[PDB]
């Protein structure tokens, strides 16, 4: 079955894992999964997410306990500890424009080999990218981003693992659900099959491997 | 009050029916001065069309925030969505206006607003997508950084985009980047043209019908 | 006011227009808009769609009345009249793998310059495509598809033009809504704002220009 | 009967919990023969996970069809979605099995199944994406076309994909394409090995544990 005790994170999230973690500044983030990673000091992580939240919450807890070797994110400005580790050189930070980050994760999830975006052209983001012109306009070729495990947060799952989200807690979660090899969803409520309509489900249960909370 | 001056004038630029995105900080004040006869809708990059004002105490929802994680309301008819859809709206030409803060703008209309090497390194977030994709980009920014001009001949700080922004509004001036360079369109009632020029390093073209406002 | 009488289609769709039309074999297709085009002989059209449905319905009616100069579709096998006009040379047919069609329309809607897909590599679809290798795997560069007007079908619109879809009638409609310059939505019901929740709307009213019933 | 033979054997290949897509024609018969203990979920490219059998008369819904526009039911827990999401499931590796019809399969495991020049020109639809992206591709076809072998050294009809399909099931044979060529794993109880090889233009590797079944 899909629902597992939170201790199962230790079997599924390896030391050194590459992880996609949902949440925008900690909103819609799998807090209980993060707390278990902290409890067992699972480190050397590469975390792909919008941001490193704040020092006191979400992904910021992972940075505070020095569990990330690398973050691939669009924003770190609300976490001075992330910036301090970056400047000291103990944390590698790869900054990705937020829209590009979404499309790069999505490309991995939907089976594309890359996307062309005008975002970042002529900025430092262009460094080490293939530039492709189409119809006289320049685009950066941006490449799919893969991960071992997606750690996502959802409002409800039905008995089959179909997920719905709530308001601005959706953000990166359904995109990362498609893109990682294994998907673990932290959910606030389990509801009967038939409570979530075919027209409203946003992540089908077939792609959700494990559920906690 | 310089921030209020800017926010009031930017709000007067907005048109009925527009979808508008406000950056955190100074641009967020714009929402407090929308002319009563003007209806716009606000988008936040973290995934909402239909952002409303901060909730009354006790009406907060943990899952409903702006792009700074501050609690917001959602107005009737709002839509929330994932980050791919969000930047599809932003990058795809569906956002009428973005109002963003600024560190420098130059005579090419190029904006630098996400990094000062050796000083502030927050990352770009959605700013590069917003400047690249919005139908109209308005930069809302004080005219100088403690006296140092921010409207310069060529940006020395990292660029957010090579797209030419459409309007600069400061507490002293309203400027429109054009193919000939920066066109000064208005100056503040509380300043003078001489002061504006003393505090602008970039070359400015002067409109014939220079106005007073902000 | 977005809602207009259906008889205004002749004012909004020009001869020679490039149109995206929603629907999978006529399911989720704007049948009343199609009937207006037929009634007013709006001809020389280029139609981007999954298919040309059947001779008796949907996009098939446009082909039956010889109103298309060109179709850009993934499938024509259920319409022998499309096949006959293709063979006789009076209708140009551009076949696009269905998943590629979805992503090429999407790319125009979300501001990408193109996408890389493995679909079609080493087939006749590779002809006249740039081939890009990424991590030793070959992809076809597929380019955004633009249109003058999207003619989409939806289940309900609220007073603000927010749209929801129903079951397998969704197909290409919300993608096309993002991609065309002007968007006309045929809907079955207009409902009060607040009937469609923020968590279930699939197309925001801000991108819908006109609505017909 | 040969179509029943094939559909029964293909059904036996499906595993508990898999997401399966059945092409039009012979593969759709597979749903008639799923062993009773085996629970799978079906995807249709037009935008559903959770396809069910045709509705009882009077229970049809005009918005709920398969990829031939025939009325289907949706089972509890189904999800419907747009065509981009649909081909994200298909191209993205989230579909466990696709069962597709065949015109030819060759010694490289390449499938031709969407066009016969000068005859059948339906377009490819989703077939190229399905062969390219499914975790496992099973080709369910008759062994010959009115006596002409369909399992050939090199396809002469237009390829659907350069992906190597994973299994071929005919009324005579079960064949697994491998790096070494085509491995004949089983033959029908109603044929002989020699009859199978005589009706196959491709070279076959005969498994040392050849089995009888389908
Ligand atoms: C958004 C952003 C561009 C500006 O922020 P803002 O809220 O929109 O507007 P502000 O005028 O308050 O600018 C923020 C700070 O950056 C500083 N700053 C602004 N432009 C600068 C420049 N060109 N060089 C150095 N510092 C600069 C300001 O002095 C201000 O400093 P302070 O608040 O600590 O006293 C940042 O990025
Ligand atoms: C590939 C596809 C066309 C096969 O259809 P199917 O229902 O799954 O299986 P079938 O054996 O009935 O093949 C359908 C037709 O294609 C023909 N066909 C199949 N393989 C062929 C080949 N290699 N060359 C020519 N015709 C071929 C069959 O003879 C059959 O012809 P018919 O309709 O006149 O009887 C599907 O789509």
């Amino acid at each position: 079955m899909k629902v597992v005790d939170i201790s199962k994170i230790n079997e599924l999230v390896k030391e050194g894992a590459t992880l996609m973690i949902g949440g925008f500044l900690g909103v819609g983030t799998p807090e209980n999964i993060i707390d278990e990673i902290i409890r067992h000091n699972i480190s050397n992580l590469t975390v792909i997410a919008n941001d490193t939240a704040f020092e006191d919450r979400g992904i910021g807890k992972l940075v505070k306990n020095k569990l990330c070797k690398k973050v691939i994110v669009s924003h770190i400005g609300t976490n001075p500890e992330t910036q301090r580790q970056m400047i000291e050189g103990t944390l590698e930070v790869e900054l990705v424009p937020q829209g590009t980050l979404a499309e790069r994760i999505r490309a991995a999830g939907v089976g594309l080999g890359g996307i062309l975006t005008p975002t970042g052209v002529g900025t430092v983001v262009e460094k080490d990218k293939k530039v492709i012109e189409v119809e006289g306009k320049k685009y950066l070729l941006e490449l799919p981003i893969h991960a071992d495990v997606a750690l996502i947060k959802a409002k409800k799952a039905d008995y089959l693992g179909n997920l719905v989200y709530n308001l601005t807690a959706e953000n990166f979660n359904p995109i990362m659900a498609l893109a990682a090899k294994t998907v673990i969803a932290e959910v606030e409520e389990i509801v009967p099959t038939g409570t979530l309509s075919p027209n409203e489900i946003k992540t089908p249960g077939i792609i959700v491997d494990y559920i906690v909370t | 009050n310089p921030k209020e001056k800017i926010a009031i004038r930017v709000a007067q630029e907005l048109k009925k029916g527009q979808l508008v995105n406000l950056g955190i900080g100074l641009p967020t004040l714009v929402a407090n001065y929308i002319p009563k006869d003007i209806h716009v809708t606000f988008q936040c990059e973290n995934g909402i069309i239909g952002m409303g004002p901060a909730p009354k105490e006790g009406y907060e929802n943990s899952d409903l925030t702006n792009a700074g994680a501050s609690y917001i309301t959602a107005l009737p008819g709002a839509m929330t969505f994932d980050s791919a859809f969000s930047f599809g709206i932003i990058r795809g030409g569906h956002l009428d206006v973005t109002v963003l803060g600024g560190l420098q703008v130059d005579e090419e209309g190029h904006l630098a607003n996400w990094m000062i090497p050796g000083k502030m390194i927050p990352g770009m977030g959605g700013a590069m997508d917003l400047v690249t994709g919005a139908k109209k980009v308005i930069v809302a920014m004080t005219h100088t950084a403690k006296g140092t001009p921010k409207i310069v001949k060529k940006c020395t700080l990292p660029l957010t985009s090579i797209r030419k922004v459409d309007l600069i509004v400061t507490e002293l001036a309203v400027i429109e980047p054009t193919d000939e360079g920066l066109l000064l369109k208005e100056i503040s009632k509380e300043t003078t043209l001489d002061e504006v020029l003393k505090l602008t390093e970039a070359k400015l073209i002067i409109a014939d019908d220079l106005k007073i406002f902000a």
